């Protein structure tokens, strides 16, 4: 019974191009194997379109509209005919004259079309929909606050590359009120928002900070819901990614004492993310490593850095090795590391399939080499008491084999540990190492 | 202060 559907949306009765733009809308809403090609192959989508112009019904326009968005929001293929027919600058314009039941079918189409693609993002925006949409967060209605909130975090999705900053930085005023929803759902969306937009440059994470998000990013670390704890943890974590001052805000809202909360998550990659997120904090100035251990962060670190899975393991040994530079400074912050219990989960580490954290392990024990000499040389001793526990804890044969690995790099530092630090006993190597390797 | 992530993402959608 298609065509003559077909057919009947092309009378020129209003009466009737209603009663076909509904059965259309039908369909189109069946749960099960929804007909959205069948309906695109008819050609109506065209038709579709005109029936949403301001020179129409406000009962048709909605029709019309929930048609599109059920066909919008199907497959990349079925949203690009909608986006084809010049659909989107029409769901733009309803955002200001529909009722509130339109604003909802408009918004939400727009959210899908934003979603498939960078392109179509860029798109939307192009076509000032930024203004509207925000016009939206008025409403008072909490179903269509949760749609818009959806569809904001879309246009601020995608690093590669970025939206236009000047566009989406324009909601950030909104979001920060956002954060104190309490509709779950809202709440999550615009903690995505604010992950997305505070993932960039310092001039974004400056944004994000002007408005006072951070205070309550912090607050929602501790949220039940996971669902909130990782996005929230996200955009915290890039905001440490700034500047030395960008990184004292967020330990001045509290984040510490959140991270340490995160650090003993049921979830693996919200332990990893917290990693990452201390690490970046140890990567700081002086007085912010000390923050860290004064967090009692040190002992769950270094506790993740020998029993959790792999990635949580890289991330926490940066965390570490990260935290042991601020240790020719201060050698307080190296002799707790050591006496924590770091120097044998280090050492294991050395034997991981990846450069880039043997690289990192080893200038973390270089560290706690060069602390403990200067201990010894400082006191007249005999003795590197950090280079002997490194030797009891199988590290010293470990750094040993790294002389044996293809990266130049570590080869030079390894073979540099075993001369200053194991002088008599232990050889280095030299370059006959002419059938190279690794991998 | 020293590493960006991997990948942005941690984007709703793909996320765990």
């Amino acid at each position: 019974e298609l065509p003559q559907m077909t057919q009947q949306l092309n009378s020129d009765d209003m009466q009737e191009q209603l009663s076909a733009t509904v059965k259309f809308r039908q369909i189109l809403s069946r749960e099960h194997r929804p007909p959205i090609d069948v309906v695109i192959q008819a050609g109506v989508v065209p038709r579709l379109v005109e029936f949403m112009r301001e020179n129409q019904p406000e009962m048709l326009q909605l029709e019309a509209a929930w048609a599109l968005t059920n066909i919008a929001s199907g497959t990349s293929a079925q949203t690009k005919v909608v986006v084809d027919a010049d659909a989107v600058p029409l769901f733009i314009q309803l955002l200001y004259t529909g009722s509130v039941e339109v604003k909802e079918q408009a918004i939400w189409a727009l959210g899908n079309v934003a979603g498939d693609s960078t392109d179509y993002r860029d798109y939307v925006l192009q076509c000032n929909a930024m203004e509207p949409i925000l016009g939206l967060f008025n409403s008072n209605k909490p179903s269509l606050i949760r749609t818009a909130t959806w569809t904001l975090s879309n246009l601020c999705r995608g690093k590669k590359p970025q939206p236009d900053w000047s566009v989406v930085s324009q909601a950030l005023p909104t979001l920060a009120k956002l954060i104190y929803s309490m509709d779950t759902e809202t709440l999550v969306d615009a903690c995505w928002a604010i992950s997305y937009l505070s993932d960039g440059p310092q001039e974004a994470i400056q944004a994000v900070i002007d408005v006072r998000i951070p205070k309550r990013l912090v607050e929602l670390l501790s949220h039940e819901s996971t669902l909130v704890q990782t996005p929230a943890l996200r955009a915290v974590g890039n905001i440490v990614t700034g500047n030395d001052l960008q990184t004292q805000v967020v330990i001045n809202a509290g984040v510490l004492p959140a991270l340490r909360l995160l650090l003993s998550s049921p979830k693996e990659n919200i332990k990893k993310e917290a990693c990452w997120t201390i690490s970046n904090i140890t990567a700081g100035n002086t007085e912010q490593i000390q923050a860290v251990i004064d967090a009692n962060l040190i002992p769950p670190l270094v506790k993740l850095l020998e029993v959790a899975e792999d990635k949580t393991k890289k991330e926490a040994c940066w965390a570490i090795s990260n935290a042991s530079s601020g240790g020719l400074q201060r050698p307080d912050i190296i002799r707790y590391l050591v006496s924590q219990g770091c120097i044998k989960p280090l050492c294991d580490l050395l034997e991981i399939a990846d450069n880039r954290i043997i690289e990192v392990t080893l200038d973390a024990l270089e560290n706690i080499l060069k602390m403990g000499e200067a201990d010894k040389e400082a006191r007249g001793l005999n003795i590197n008491e950090n280079a002997d526990f490194i030797e009891k804890a199988g590290g010293m044969e470990k750094i040993f084999n790294c002389q044996q690995n293809e990266n130049d790099k570590i080869y030079e530092k390894a073979y540099k540990i075993i001369e200053t630090y194991f002088g008599e006993e232990e050889d280095a190597v030299d370059e006959t190492m002419a059938p190279q390797n690794a991998g | 202060m020293n590493r960006r992530k991997i990948a942005m993402p941690k984007r709703r959608m793909a996320f765990k």
